[PDB]
């Protein structure tokens, strides 16, 4: 990154103070918490299913949070339609290498690979990769029935666990089929409503493209720190030193390598706060998954506010998105 | 050369400081460990080597033990540039025929080794090792002459020197002394022992498995995935993409009847022929030759080179006339951006032209020659418009304006303009892989960033690019080349993750899998409200499960102008 | 090591502390272009104006290294603001008393938890029946 | 403190090359001035009134009048350098000082001077790695501590005498990134943190 194939400029890399040896440290450090968060988390994710299938009555939850099933075209699709529509409201960045890493992600092509390779920066998937995963499907699959069917199956149907579950919540005593169809109407319509969701109204849309700008303006800060010259005549080391003098050549030299150092090293510490932060958001994460998706939980508003009905969750760029469904008076 | 002793080199390694059992990579001009490149044959006389570098190197013959007796081993060698003149200097080094023999080492400007030079810098004799075998050398990198005879090294930097042809002779005994000439820039890894002295060597490119070695810096790789081993393309620069016309002429210096004031002419956007601006005669111009021979306009700059390597910004010359007392050029007070130089006008009356030439800003260049088309097709480091990138360029129809010779795309580099033709700039994703490896002798390859589908590296685009090693399998993580890729199977003990839930499984041979993970259960257990199945354990596994959190830290207090 | 992903999360800080040291020591061992670290050296031998360079290289050259330690100190300290309020937590729910909440202290139905102190932390041993 | 710029014995410099040409123009005569100890007065006559003007005010000798990038008083130890010399005749006592090169001092002193007749010398100081100094090092001090500065590394600390030995190629000794033995003319010392700082 710093010197491209100098080999003058390489033997003058030895006088800062480690420099390269730190980076080199820092950013592999930072990719072992990085996987040993995802590893935690997938584990926490994988889960049984019941052998017997119940059936959704009238709840629509799997045209909507499962798996699309192939069509007649040899076009596999992992994502389910919730997933996708969630890949396609984030707007763009422009050109550039940040937007067309993205436009590979969103298009999800089999067998292509979405790595890069750019002045000596490898750019490679984490250990599991959500983005190239239906959360419902595969070989990681997240369970569908858990947390309203529970862990000792036998249930057969939604309209027999969704009425349990209006019982345990106190709001009637023996649901009867009208109680039940106006919950399972009430599900589709809200449902149905998530494929409208805007940009400037969605505050979860919102949190997503914030994300996604942030990558793209990281981008550009690697991409501007080859490209600029710093005052140095060029940002060819050997035409430094062949048309200054002896002392204006090692002025201008520096100037390169120390202002190439200072974008490198500024990636670094804004990659090694991504991670620290992201330690204690996985323990969030998976306190969601164990106690208001997997299971009942009775912490208030802790899976939103209200009585709380179900919980399920979708792959987003870069992330997860949990769907917290409730009945406030 | 039939026998070289390669456990000699470990005593012309060194590094910077002493360091107790460590493992480092130093670079330098080094001797050659393929035998081949060395100089030992015996015959009826004394056969004379010749090479162009670098350095050389030399080992002397196992003396003890030999049949030798007395007679060692003389190794006369020179070093000299391509055109000996009264004006360069040269090397001079000879042992003589015996035991118990001062090296003599002379760096001389001769008129003719001779006996009488006109000056010396090293004119010294020295005792030498003969009761081992002796490894010894001298390197001129970049002017910088290093002398090296261990235990003693002699270093000095001489601007403008231009060493590059070597003559070496030896007298053959019972052997001979033999020698290897080194032309490039190495790197080697290097063990030492507790002393701070090497003891294992391996150089970087001898080979795939020493590149992999210097870049983990280790012997004894233990099997992993090791990632971004980079591929090294050659270069080209453009000082200028377009065609310049001939420059004017120099600037006439007889001024006719009076004093008068110098004539300024602009050099800028044009092509020189620096020897127009002499008389022609080789006698007038002389002290002007490079030891490479070729003719150079400076003998004295302010802040810029005075070696002109071929391509400079543009500028202002001024000339002028002056007399020589004693035959003294005396160079007059350069400002800073300004160079000078001078040749004989009329030499027997001491009259001499001289110019000076100020650097301005002129956004301008001044060459010596034009630029040539690219190669296309294959992937190069460019440096197009002060920018270096490295790429492949392909022939476009594509246009963009007149004004501009490069065109991006957000900032993004889409295309260039040489010599009025346009040219796509096309990523090069073969220049990083990684390294599956058990062995030695089995590993695998993946192109992390490469797509290698089968319509791709058929067609004439990839032809001057197809290695075989790109001929492998297609998948979501790349070009993967000699493992098996096996999609279906599955493993929930990954020791080797390759990222987006495969693994790579080194026990047998190389094979890329799946990862899975246990799935687990559930506390909750739904409320029964009707008569139906339910599904109760039998009995239970009792597990412990560790988790590690951080708590403390030292404190630090700092004293930060300590 | 290769095994345990808690003897790993160990090792990885214990890492991340040394790689931090040898920065610390390398920017005082090496000189940055100038021609020695020492300040008198430098002044006695060069000119006004090239002294000035000189030394500025060295003070930018050992304030950038230190501030870089600061720097990684305080992100180290930010992550532990929100790491121990997790960890009092896992004391007073899964270790002092008996949790309600499904997954807190592992998988399963819970038993028992103790805790061990570590190199720069605390182990917790959870134990768990599971069917 | 306690500075080496070298640690090893040095032997004497050569001649100052004279600068008599004999019969016609020449050019001048270099000589390489490099790992040695130095008598920068014998580059004189020696009597005092040809070299009055590179006298400092304490007193002492100095060889040079002027430098490009570099500071003319010397203290004590400089790099290795090239010395070319010649001679000229000022004009109404005026020694012009010529064009330097960047790295070059020079200075002149009298040789006829009722003749107005002057040696110069002009020293280039070119990348060598050795030293020219004008006195040998001593032995350390031991069992104190001292901010050294040996092999341009500064270091605080604690010399003891060692039975140790490493390569004579070296000076100094690291294990890891922690310097643990040096050895100033020829005896090897351990290096100890004082603790008590
Ligand atoms: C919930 O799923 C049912 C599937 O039975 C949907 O009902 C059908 O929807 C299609 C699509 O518009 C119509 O063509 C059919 O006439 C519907 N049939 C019946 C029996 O309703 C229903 O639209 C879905 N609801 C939501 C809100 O998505
Ligand atoms: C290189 O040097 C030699 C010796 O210094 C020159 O040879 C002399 O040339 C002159 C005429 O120019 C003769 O009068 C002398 O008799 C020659 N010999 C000696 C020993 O002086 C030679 O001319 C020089 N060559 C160049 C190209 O400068
Ligand atoms: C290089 O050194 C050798 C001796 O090592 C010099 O040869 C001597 O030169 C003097 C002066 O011309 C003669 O009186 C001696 O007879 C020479 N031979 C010896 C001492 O064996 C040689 O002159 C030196 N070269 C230069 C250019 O000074
Ligand atoms: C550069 O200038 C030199 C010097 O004039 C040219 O060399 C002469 O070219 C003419 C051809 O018209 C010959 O008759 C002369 O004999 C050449 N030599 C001299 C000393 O005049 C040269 O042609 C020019 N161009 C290049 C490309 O070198
Ligand atoms: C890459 O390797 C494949 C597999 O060996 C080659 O495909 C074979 O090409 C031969 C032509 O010599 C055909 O006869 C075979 O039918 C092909 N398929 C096989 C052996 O399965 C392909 O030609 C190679 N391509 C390049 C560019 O090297
Ligand atoms: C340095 O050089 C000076 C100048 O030659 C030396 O001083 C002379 O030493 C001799 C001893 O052989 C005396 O006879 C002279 O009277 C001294 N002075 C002069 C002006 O010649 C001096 O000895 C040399 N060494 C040191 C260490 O100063
Ligand atoms: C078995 C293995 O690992 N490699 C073999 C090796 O014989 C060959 O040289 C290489 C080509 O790259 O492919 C195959
Ligand atoms: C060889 O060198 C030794 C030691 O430097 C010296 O004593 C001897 O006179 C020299 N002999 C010759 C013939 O050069
Ligand atoms: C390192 O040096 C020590 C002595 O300092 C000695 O045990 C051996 O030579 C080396 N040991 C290892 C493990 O490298
Ligand atoms: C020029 O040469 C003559 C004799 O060749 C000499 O006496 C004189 O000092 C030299 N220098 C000048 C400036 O005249
Ligand atoms: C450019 O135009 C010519 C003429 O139509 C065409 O043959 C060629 O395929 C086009 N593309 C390239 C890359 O040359
Ligand atoms: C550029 O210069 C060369 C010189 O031989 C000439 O042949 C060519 O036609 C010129 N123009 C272009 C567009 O290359
Ligand atoms: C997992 O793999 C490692 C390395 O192959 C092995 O040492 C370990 O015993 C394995 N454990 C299980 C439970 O398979
Ligand atoms: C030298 O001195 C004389 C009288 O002492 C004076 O006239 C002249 O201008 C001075 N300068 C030169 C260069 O001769
Ligand atoms: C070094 O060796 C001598 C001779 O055996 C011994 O007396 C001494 O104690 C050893 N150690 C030191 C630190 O001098
Ligand atoms: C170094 O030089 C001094 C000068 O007096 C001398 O006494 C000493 O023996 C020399 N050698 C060593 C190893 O100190």
């Amino acid at each position: 990154y710093i010197c491209d194939v100098s080999k003058a400029c390489k033997n003058l890399l030895f006088r800062y103070g480690g420099f390269c040896q730190k980076i080199e440290a820092d950013i592999r450090g930072a990719g072992v918490l990085l996987d040993s968060d995802v590893s935690g988390l997938y584990s926490t994710i994988a889960a049984k299913t019941s052998s017997i299938t119940p059936t959704t009555d009238r709840f629509n939850v799997s045209q909507f949070f499962l798996p699309k099933v192939q069509s007649n075209s040899e076009r596999f699709e992992s994502r389910s339609v919730i997933e996708d529509l969630l890949f396609s409201k984030i707007e763009t960045t422009g050109p550039g290498f940040y937007g067309d890493y993205y436009n590979c992600k969103k298009n999800a092509i089999q067998d292509l690979t979405c790595a890069q390779y750019h002045n000596g920066i490898l750019v490679i998937p984490p250990v599991m990769d959500a983005e190239t995963l239906g959360m419902y499907g595969g070989i990681a699959a997240a369970s569908l029935t858990l947390g309203i069917f529970g862990g000792q199956a036998g249930i057969t149907t939604w309209s027999l666990a969704m009425a349990g579950r209006l019982n345990a919540l106190g709001v009637v005593q023996n649901a009867l089929v009208d109680d039940v169809n106006k919950l399972a109407n009430g599900f589709n319509q809200l449902t149905a409503s998530v494929g409208k969701l805007a940009l400037t109204t969605s505050s979860a849309l919102q949190a997503i493209q914030a994300v996604v700008n942030q990558n793209a303006a990281q981008v550009e800060s690697l991409v501007s720190g080859i490209t600029e010259n710093f005052g140095a005549i060029s940002t060819n080391f050997k035409v430094i030193s062949q048309r200054l003098d002896k002392l204006e050549a090692d002025v201008q030299m520096d100037r390169l390598i120390n202002g190439r150092m200072n974008v490198l090293q500024l990636f670094v510490t804004n990659y090694k706060l991504k991670i620290a932060e992201l330690r204690n958001t996985h323990r969030y994460v998976q306190s969601l998954i164990n106690e208001c998706v997997y299971a009942q939980s009775l912490r208030n508003g802790f899976c939103g506010q209200g009585l709380h009905v179900l919980s399920l969750m979708q792959n987003a760029p870069s992330g997860i998105m949990f769907f917290h469904y409730s009945l406030i008076p | 050369c039939d026998y070289v002793d390669f456990r000699l080199f470990n005593g012309i390694f060194s590094t910077s400081r002493g360091l107790s059992n460590t493992t480092t990579v130093i670079t330098g001009a080094y001797p050659s460990t393929n035998k081949a490149k060395w100089f030992c044959p015996t015959n009826v006389g004394r056969p004379v080597g010749t090479g162009v570098g670098i350095g050389v190197y030399a080992q002397t013959a196992q003396a003890s033990y030999e049949t030798g007796g007395s007679g060692a081993g003389g190794y006369t060698f020179s070093v000299s540039p391509k055109h000996v003149t009264n004006l360069t200097w040269s090397l001079w080094v000879h042992r003589p025929w015996g035991a118990n023999a001062n090296v003599t080492v002379r760096l001389c400007r001769w008129w003719q080794g001779p006996s009488s030079a006109f000056e010396c810098l090293v004119n010294g004799s020295f005792p030498s090792s003969q009761h081992k075998g002796y490894m010894f050398g001298v390197t001129w990198y970049n002017d910088f002459v290093r002398i090296i005879f261990p235990p003693t090294v002699f270093e000095l930097q001489l601007d403008g020197l231009q060493w590059e042809y070597v003559q070496f002779t030896g007298p053959v005994n019972a052997r001979m002394t033999k020698f290897n000439v080194v032309t490039e820039i190495s790197s080697v890894l290097v063990l030492t022992d507790q002393s701070g002295a090497v003891t294992r060597y391996s150089y970087c490119a001898d080979g795939f498995v020493n590149g992999l070695q210097c870049k983990l810096r280790l012997f004894d790789i233990p099997p992993g995935v090791y990632s971004n081993s980079e591929v090294e393309y050659p270069v080209a620069l453009y000082t200028v993409v377009h065609n310049m016309s001939v420059c004017p002429q120099r600037p006439e210096s007889y001024c006719g009847s009076n004093y008068c004031p110098f004539k300024r002419v602009v050099f800028s956007n044009c092509v020189v022929n620096y020897t127009s601006w002499t008389s022609g005669l080789l006698r007038d111009y002389q002290h002007l030759v490079l030891p490479n021979g070729k003719f150079n306009p400076f003998t004295e700059c302010n802040g810029l080179n005075r070696i002109v390597d071929d391509c400079v910004t543009g500028f202002v010359l001024r000339v002028g006339r002056g007399t020589a007392v004693n035959r003294t050029v005396i160079t007059p007070y350069l400002k800073p951006n300004e160079c000078f130089g001078w040749s004989w006008n009329d030499y027997q009356d001491s009259i001499y032209d001289w110019w000076i030439a100020d650097f301005v800003s002129t956004g301008a260049f001044v060459c010596e020659k034009n630029p040539d088309a690219p190669r296309t097709g294959v992937c190069i480091t460019y440096t197009i418009e002060k920018v270096t990138f490295q790429g492949v360029l392909y022939e476009s129809n594509f246009t963009f304006a007149q004004y501009y010779n490069v065109l991006y795309f957000g900032s993004q580099l889409k295309y260039v303009r040489i010599l009025g033709k346009v040219y796509e700039v096309a990523p090069c994703f073969e220049a990083s892989y990684d390294v599956l490896f058990r062995s030695s002798s089995s590993f695998g390859l993946l192109y992390r960033s490469f797509d290698c589908n089968q319509l791709r590296i058929s067609a004439s685009r990839f032809a001057e690019r197809l290695l075989p090693s790109h001929n492998g399998t297609a998948t979501a993580l790349g070009c993967l080349f000699n493992a098996t890729y096996a999609p279906n199977d599955t493993m929930v003990n990954c020791t080797n993750p390759l990222g987006d839930g495969f693994c790579a499984d080194l026990l047998s041979n190389v094979v890329v899998r799946r990862m899975t993970f246990e799935k687990h259960d559930t506390t909750y257990v739904a409320p029964v409200t009707n008569e139906r199945f339910t599904e109760l354990p039998l009995d239970h596994q009792l597990v412990l499960t560790e988790q590690f959190l951080q708590t403390t830290m030292p404190k630090f207090s700092i004293s930060c102008e300590t």
